[PDB]
Parts: C-alpha cells; structure tokens; sequence
RNA sequence: GGUGGGGUAACGGCCCACCAAGCCGAAGAUCGGUACGGGCCGUGAGAGCGGGAGCCCGGAGAUGGACACUGAGACACGGGUCC
RNA sequence: ACGGCUUUUCCGGAGUGUAAAAAGCUCCGGGAAUAAGGGCUGGGCAAGGCCGGUGGCAGCCGCCGCGGUAAUACCGGCGGCCCGAGUGGUGGCCACUAUUAUUGGGCCUAAAGCGGCCGUAGCCGGGCCCGUAAGUCCCUGGCGAAAUCCCACGGCUCAACCGUGGGGCUCGCUGGGGAUACUGCGGGCCUUGGGACCGGGAGAGGCCGGGGGUACCCCCGGGGUAGGGGUGAAAUCCUAUAAUCCCGGGGGGACCGCCAGUGGCGAAGGCGCCCGGCUGGAACGGGUCCGACGGUGAGGGCCGAAGGCCAGGGGAGCGAACCGGAUUAGAUACCCGGGUAGUCCUGGCUGUAAAGGAUGCGGGCUAGGUGUCGGGCGAGCUUCGAGCUCGCCCGGUGCCGUAGGGAAGCCGUUAAGCCCGCCGCCUGGGGAGUACGGCCGCAAGGCUGAAACUUAAAGGAAUUGGCGGGGGAGCACUACAAGGGGUGGAGCGUGCGGU
RNA sequence: GGUCAGGUCGAGCCCGGGCUCCGUGAGGGGGGAGAAGUCGUAACAAGGUAGCCGUAGGGGAACCUACGGCUCGAUC
RNA sequence: UAACUUCGGGAGAAGGGGUGCCUGCGGGUGCGUAACCCGCAGGUCGCAGUGACUAGGGGGGCCCGACUGUUUAAUAAAAA
C-alpha cells in the first residue's frame, strides 16, 4: 500500500516482456542519444525526454537498446546524460521533493494555521530524509551532506 | 510486503489444494522455488511444472494432482545435523516416514531422507506431507 | 491480531525480555520470587508453630450453615503474635484452658489459607500440653 | 485515571461516574490533609 | 592511558613523580535485594521448571576487626601482639 | 473342629566371624509357639439405603455441599473398602496448567490493540550472476576429573551394594581438512515493492479575503385594545408607563434550512451558503524517470471532540450555579418563567471521551450475487448536452452468501479463514486505578503504579418460562359502557376477630 | 631491647551526611467482613425523566443539571 | 549545605580543612627584571600565625503582621 496515506492503487505501466529493440524504430542508437541530449539542454527533466521519445518520436523506451560502451549494461537516460557529462548534481526526486518542501515552507510562514498542509510538510520531509540516508549509504551524496530547510532555501534556488 | 516467497507459494498451493484447484501459478520465481518444486514432483506430490519468463522474476505454472494434505515453509530455517532429525520428524509429521522435510545442503536441497542417505546435514526450508 | 512476535531467528534477545516481562503477571512467581509470603507469614515459613493460650473465643458459621465453631487465641513463642487456631472435635473445647502450651499447624485449605465455612481462623490445635488433641477427645489418654 | 471498560456496567454496582467524582474528593481531601 | 622509576618471587596504578582526558552505560553502568560456585539432585513424555547442606573438586572463616615473628610454604582453628 | 508338617522369625547351646566383642553364616534341642496397625465408608473415589444418640445445637466440610424430631454425609456399634510395617495431618517444589504458551496461549461482544499518525536503534526484508567462507553442514586430532546415569557379565543366597567392559552427561572450548544450497560480507546487472514526474477529471480536505440567506432578539414610528405566555392542570412572569398581534425603518450576535443519500474527503479528532487567491493528499490512464531506496517501530516528536484555566474583545438564542412558581409525605429533580460562567473571535495552556469498526499496521492466496461513488475502455441512443442506457478493468463504499472459522451472536476477498513479519497489551473478581515514590501542568487534572486483606466465583453467548406504567390479536355482567334493585346510616338473626 | 624524631598499615572512640530494614504513637481517612438496623428508591421492562462514557457545577445518600459522544435503547 | 518554597529564595543554612616568616619557581594584562593580581615546591619557630586592631554564635516548634516604611518629641516601636 501507499507508504503514508494506506490504501492500495494498482494503477502504472504495463511494459511487454522484450528483449530487444522494435523492428520499426526510425532512430539509430546514436540519434536517439543526440536527442537525449537536445532535450536536456532545452531543460527537460529525465522524465520529460523520456515521455517525449515515447509520445513525439516513438520510441518506446531507451533501456530497450544495448549500452555500445559497456556489453554488460544496458542504455538510460541518466547513462546517457552522465556520459555526456549532463547528469543532474542532485538526484531529481530528491530535488523535485526539497523544492516543493520549500514552497510548501514559504506558504505556511504565511499561513500559520493551516495544520493540515503543515502535516504534508511533515511527511515531505520524512520523504526527503529517507531518500537522503539512501543517497547517502550508496556514495551518491557527501557524508557531511545534511537537509537544512535554510541551505535547501539557496539550493533550489 | 513480500519477505518469504517460498512460504507463499507454498501456502497458495495449501489453499488451491483444499478448494480443489488443478492448477496454480507461483509468482514471484526463484531458484529455490525451482528446485523444491522438483522434489515435490520427485517424490510425486505434484504433476507437470513449468517456467514462464515475462521480463521480472518470471512465474511458475504448476499442477496439481490432489496428492497434497499440506505443505508449509518452516521459519526460522533451523540447522540440523544428521543424528537429528528424528526430533523435526515428529514435530512436523504425522507418522514416521509419512511427508518430507525439503532440506538446503552444501550439496544443493534434497529431501531428508536423501540427506541421511547421504549422511549430511543441512537446514530445514520447508515441509510437506 | 497478528503472528506472535518475535519470530526471527535472530530474535533471541527480544523473545527473553518478553518473556521475562509477562512472567511478572503471574501471581505465583512474583509471590514466591519476592518472597512476599515470607514477609507477612506469622509462622515464619514453619509447618507448626508453638503458642500459649490467651482466651477462648467462638465465632458463627457462615451463611447458609448456623453453629457456633469454637477457637482459641494463641500468643506464639516465636515473635509474640496473636493468632486463631480453631480446636476441632465434639468437645475439643473443654480440654483447652487458659496459659496452657499448644502447637498449632496450619489449616487445609485454597491457598494455603482458611478452610470449609470459618474464614479468619488459618491454624489448628494439634497438641495441648504436649499431648495430641485428637487422643484426648477420642478419650485414649488423659490431659496432662 | 484509567480505563476499566468493567466498571460501567451497572449489575450491582453504583455508576461508575459517581465513583470516579466521590475517589477524586477523597483524594483532594487526603492531599489537603497531607497540606500539599 | 602514557613516560620515568620504586616494590614484588613475579607482570600490573600495585605504589610513586609528571603528562593528557580519558574509561563504563538502556546490549541496563552505578546503586539496592538475595546467594558460597560446579560435578549434580527433584519433577515432567519431552521442551522446561525448581533446588544446589551431607559425597568429590575449588573458594572463604576460626568470637567481630587490625597486625606482625619463625619457616619452602601462615600474617597460622588446638602458635603470637593491640582494640 | 479334628488329625498331621516347617521353624523364616523368637528362646537356649557349639563352631566360624571380630584388633577384642557384637551383628551375620553352618549345625543341635523346644515349639504355631513370639509378632497388624492406620485412614476411609454422599460424589470427585473402592466401599452401608443397617441399627442406636443429637434435632440449625453439637459437629463435618481440601471443593461441592450435610445437620432445623424418619441424618446412607455428625457421634457410637456392627459390616465393607484402600494400603500394609506402615498409614494419616501441615508447609515447600514439579506435573496437573496450552493459567507463562520457541515447540505451544489470547486481545469485536468474556482480561486485554496505545485516540490517531511520522520516525531513531532493534527485528524481519524482491529476482539473477560472480567471489570469500564468518554463521551452517561433514571428516579428523587435544580436552570437558572421579562418583552419579543406562546396558551386559561376574562376587556377596538373588537384590540393594561393589568390580570388569561399552555407552551417555558436563548444555560446550580449541588445532586442521572438505562443500557453498541458505544467511553474512565485497562486486556486477534488473523491475515486480516503494518513490519521482506528466495528462483529463472527483471531493463538506485545510487557511485567508470579499459578498449573501432567511430566522431570532432589542429600539424607534403608525394601527389596535385587554389580555398575552405556559402546563396534564396551574402558577411565576409580561401587560393600561398601551402588552400579544399587523405594518414602515434602525442595530447587533451566533448559524448556513430542504437539495442531503449505507454520498464524498481527511491518519484520527473532524469538515456542508456563494465568488476569488494559497495549499495537502488520493484514484484513474501512463512500453515516462530512480533502481530495493522497503514493513513495523522500544525511547522520542507532532496532531487531537466537548469541557476546563490564563490575558484581551464580544455576548443575539440557549443555559451548569442561583433565585422564583408548580408536583409530591418530602423534591436540593423531572415540569414552567428569569439567569451568571460557558457556548463566539484573537494569542496560549490542559491532552481528556462508549476518542467505538469496543477489530493495530504492510504482504501472498481462498466461489459467487447485487447496490452505489471517481476514473478509463467498447457499443447503442441522443434534444449532440460535462446528456442517457448496457458490458468490461482498477480503486472506494454497503447488503446477502459457498468453503471454512467460532462458545454462540455472527464474520465470510472491506475475514474475525490459512501463511510470512513488527511493535503494544492480558494472565480469576475486589482491594484499586487506591496508598507511597518520581516527572509533567498556573490550577483542575494527566502519566507511572503496588502490597496487607477478602472472595468461589465474577464475566460472555444463547434456550424455556414469568413479567413490563412495550406493540399487536382476541375474551369476560365474579370488567366496563346503558340500565333495574341493592349493601355501607338504625334494631335484630347468625358467623368471625378481641376480651 | 629501653628513649627521641620521622614514614607507613590501622583497631577502637566522637562528630556530620547518606542508603536499607525494623517497632511503636494520641487522633483522622477510606477498605473488607459481618444479623432480620434507620432514610429514601438510583439500576434491571420505554425500571415510570432511556442507559452509559470526557469535563464542569450542585445535593443528606443512592443521585441531579449543562455541553460533545456511543448504542451496550424500547415504541412508531 | 536540609525541611520548605511564591522556584526568586531559605544560604554566609548546618558542618569540615587551611592561614605566620624565610629560600626559589610558574602564570595573567603589560615593551618591561615598571605596577597590580593568581598559584606551586621546599626549609623553619611558637601554646597560639584574620597572633595586636578589625571581626556573625547556631538549630528546631508555635502565635501575630505579607514585605520596605510610620507612630504617642518627654515611661508604650507593638500584634497598632
């Protein structure tokens, strides 16, 4: 069930089971890293280029095509963005979590009554907190690294 | 959620058997699923069973012969010596020789008659009779 | 609701502290580890006592029974403390005088507590002058 | 105080509101008495 | 805990002179209650629960404390000094 | 009862025995001679429907329970049943007791799920590949004194006892070799669990600002006279200083009528007039992104109806306390007129409810049927509507019900069925949520929390009856309604109570 | 081995502060047993004003009232 | 370093140890071996080292008034 509000929701992808790229994809491995890139740089999200290729380009997904540098793997957005040194500083969730705390935090300095909206600040930030012990315990972030709503201020600035 | 793979299937298949079903999916799949599901085909407790790969863990379809009275996983997996198995014997069995207690050893997982037979020890995964 | 728990195999820890926990429930292991019989038991934990006689003393049958069950008060030699001590037999009584030297022992009960319809009274005469109650009433012997 | 969920049921007894008000006046005349 | 020494039959804060802030603890320190520990015994189908005086091994005591002499061995039940 | 036999044991002697004795062992003489008691007798539990004594007194009774003038239950006699050199009484330990539950207990209604959620240690943790072997399993050396324990043989007549061999016990420690299925550890690759994000929608989910709805209360101006209000009936009360009632205006303070629903949202408490701004969560459709990041969580943190308290405002209607009028034997109440705190707003504290689904939370599986809310898909209608109807999928919210579970009531894919996890709570009823101790709060109060003593029961579900100032159906001149004659007032006949 | 000085172990005694336990002490508080006591009738039926839980205030005593809540509440 | 408490206090509660002179070091501020102050080791004398001078006696119950303050100049300072 849903970590905090309980109650089960089944709704999501439902990918086929393949092993190998469509027969009628019109991009070469190499075009579709070109546009990963172009679609970085105009400012989408790994999520945005993702649903972009799906919907505009066709192409059902990048994890479908094998990794040309390393056999063993196969290609991500995040892969391909950090092979052309484009990945993100900060995780996206993490930071996708820690502005939206901040504006939560800026709302309720204006609104000091609103108790409900101050339990979802909670639990943002319990989610903020779980995701940075993981980050941490696998190297992604510093072991000093630690979330201050008055620093997260300038970091999502 | 999901912790004991083994314990569901082996329950589902409980439940199937006593409602009368014939035949069963088990998902998620594992290698120790696979391979207690061919000791229990081994020893006759169920019919054909198969692999189906759907890009995840993958699923097993098994049948059923109504030959089952229960099949359980035992938690915690307690290690046993040869010499002591009489003791497990009469906790989780009618009579004596009556089921099998599926066994993890250093020689893969065999029921505990082969293990005895092989004079080894192991621990206890699951039982069925 | 729920599997009991603990049930890990490394639980041991968790298992033996609640298990040391709930055993105080029990009646019978916090009274017999605190020692608290021992604390409060005029007898001081002895199967039979020693005592003087101070007065005799009767009290009523409990409802629905009616009859006048007949008791002495005994002064103990051990630590000075009163008690009742019910004298059984058809004329038990009569045998038992003033500054006389009973034994007393304990009345068989629940609990190791009162008996039958006379609640209050946990001691029997056994021994009156050194002589059993129970042949002085059967007429055996002759009070000393 | 505690909840003794027993106690509301009124088989023979006085109600247990009552006697929760009379032990709270007992208490409060202890601890005047006591002078705290 | 360290450095340098004393003492011991022996290593050791055992003690001494200086240098540091270390060491223990909710996995229960400290404090309080109880108790000589074990081989074993009583009970139960077993898991277990309860006791651990008599026989064996080990430890302490000789009215309550504190001290020394002789000897390989004692600060000594039928040896010694003081309260 | 008669006729025979033995001397285990007793008594007296001779040897042997002993350091010397004694005890034992062989033998001679006399002889059934020298030797059975304790509890119990109503059930549990084997044993009396026998006689005498006592008549709620003596007494018995571990528990149930007997005894009040026919006692199988007390005392005594005669019988009998158990064990037997033993048999009874009292205290303690174990089983009884799955009433301490790892094996292996419970928590809707009987004891018990924290009022609710977030989360730290701990515990339990998705699939595949490679590596090490810490746990684990197998083999082999050094140990774990003896006595004690079990088996066989041998010596005291067998046995108890002892000796000779084998095994076990000391819950285990340690030196090495072998395996990697599982757990642990290091590395690699995945998407199923859980998160992040986009799209059209749903909702009394919160906070802020603006605008309204009648209704109710007060005041003024006009009309209009005598009652108004209230109860079972009255009274208090308002009313000639013009009440009640109708009309034209002004002021104020709370609440959003029907629509409204087993409807919706929220963790819970709770949330319903309309437009605008800020904001939390969830469902649905997603070949979108991360890649186990997860579950529960001792300590700890936040929220939390009503009521109460502190400071400042407000106060229409209701209304603890209080003052009056009624009823009653009394009425410190129910009933009726007034009424303070409070109920409302802005900052705080309190942290309490039958805070209840009397049901903790996450996961897999176990026939259906039928209502309704949100979303998506297909088809047919359409007045082309964000409209209507049918079917299907996921998520919510109700009822019936199969398998099965339960003491039953009842639950039954929204389990109270079976299985894998985590925390909390219970161990007969009172004493008692009390006493003492400690922390928190201004206070009220909140949290933690026993003993002495007492008790055989307390408690739950359900059945038959009987009752109800419960609902129905009927019936009756020892009921009524409509009637006729009477008794109750006087004298006397007769029968009762009293003297 | 006598005397003086110094250094150590230290019995015993006195004083002050703790901790644990034990005894009693005028009077007071509630608790449990008791037999046929006095006052009223609070609960069980719609128990005669439905019962019960939080809080608050009153009353000889069971009890009464106000706000919020549950049905472990009958009839329509 | 106690009961109590209005948490401010009670409090210098109570109670215990030291204190002279001489010979040398270390430390603070300081340019300084200027000036002021703070410790350390050793030797030594007396009955006594704040040696004169200066310089609190303490604790436990009860009544009254909360406290600071004022009052009969010339017998009452108090609970008024």
């Amino acid at each position: 069930a849903r970590m905090h509000a309980r109650k089960r929701g089944k709704s999501g992808s439902k990918r086929p089971p393949r092993t190998a790229p469509p027969i009628w994809v019109e991009y070469t491995v190499e075009e579709i890293e070109n546009l990963v890139v172009k679609l970085r740089k105009e400012g989408y999200s790994t999520a945005m280029i993702g649903t972009i290729l799906r919907d505009q380009y066709g192409i059902p997904s990048v994890k479908l095509f094998k990794d040309p540098d390393n056999p063993n793997r196969n290609l991500t957005i995040t892969r391909i963005l950090e092979k052309h040194g484009l990945a993100p500083e900060i995780p996206e969730d993490l930071m996708f979590l820690i502005r939206r705390a901040v504006n939560l935090r800026k709302h309720l300095e204006q609104h000091p009554k609103d108790l409900h909206s101050m339990r979802g600040l909670q639990l943002i930030e319990s989610k903020i907190r779980r995701l940075v012990k993981y980050y941490k315990r696998k190297g992604k972030l510093p072991k000093n690294w630690r979330y201050d709503p008055e620093t997260a201020k300038l970091l999502v600035r | 959620t999901l912790l004991d793979p083994l314990a569901n299937a082996l329950s589902h298949i409980t439940n199937s058997e006593r409602v009368g079903k014939r035949e069963v999916y088990i998902k998620p799949a594992s290698k120790l699923i696979g391979e207690v599901l061919r000791v229990m085909q081994k020893y006759g407790y169920i019919g054909e069973f198969e692999f189906i790969d759907d890009g995840r863990a993958g699923v097993y379809r098994v049948q059923l012969l109504g030959r089952i009275n229960k099949a359980g996983a035992i938690k915690p997996r307690f290690p046993v010596k040869v010499s002591e198995f009489e003791k497990w014997e009469k906790r989780f069995l009618p009579a004596f020789e009556f089921g099998i207690l599926i066994v993890s050893t250093s020689q893969g997982v065999m029921s505990h008659k082969e293990a005895i037979e092989k004079g080894i020890g192991g621990r206890l995964i699951a039982y069925v009779y | 609701p729920g599997k009991k728990a603990p049930n890990g195999e490394f639980a041991g820890r968790k298992l033996k502290l609640k298990r040391k926990k709930f055993r105080w429930s029990d009646i019978r292991y916090k009274r017999r580890v605190l020692r608290l019989k021992e604390k409060s038991d005029p007898l001081e934990g002895a199967p039979q006592a020693r005592g003087i006689v101070l007065e005799k003393i009767a009290v009523e049958a409990k409802q629905p029974n009616s009859g006048m069950r007949k008791a002495v008060r005994v002064q103990l030699i051990k630590n000075g403390k009163v008690v009742t001590a019910f004298c059984p037999g058809d004329g038990a009584i009569k045998f038992i005088d003033e500054h006389d030297e009973v034994i007393i022992e304990g009345i068989g009960g629940p609990k190791g507590g009162s008996m039958g319809d006379i609640p209050g009274i946990r001691y029997k005469v056994v021994k009156v002058n050194r002589v059993s109650l129970k042949e002085l009433v059967k007429g055996r012997k002759e009070k000393p | 105080m505690k909840r003794r969920p027993r106690k509301w049921k009124k088989k023979g007894r006085m109600r247990w509101k009552w006697i929760k008000k009379r032990i709270r006046r007992l208490k409060r005349q202890r601890k005047k008495e006591r002078g705290l």
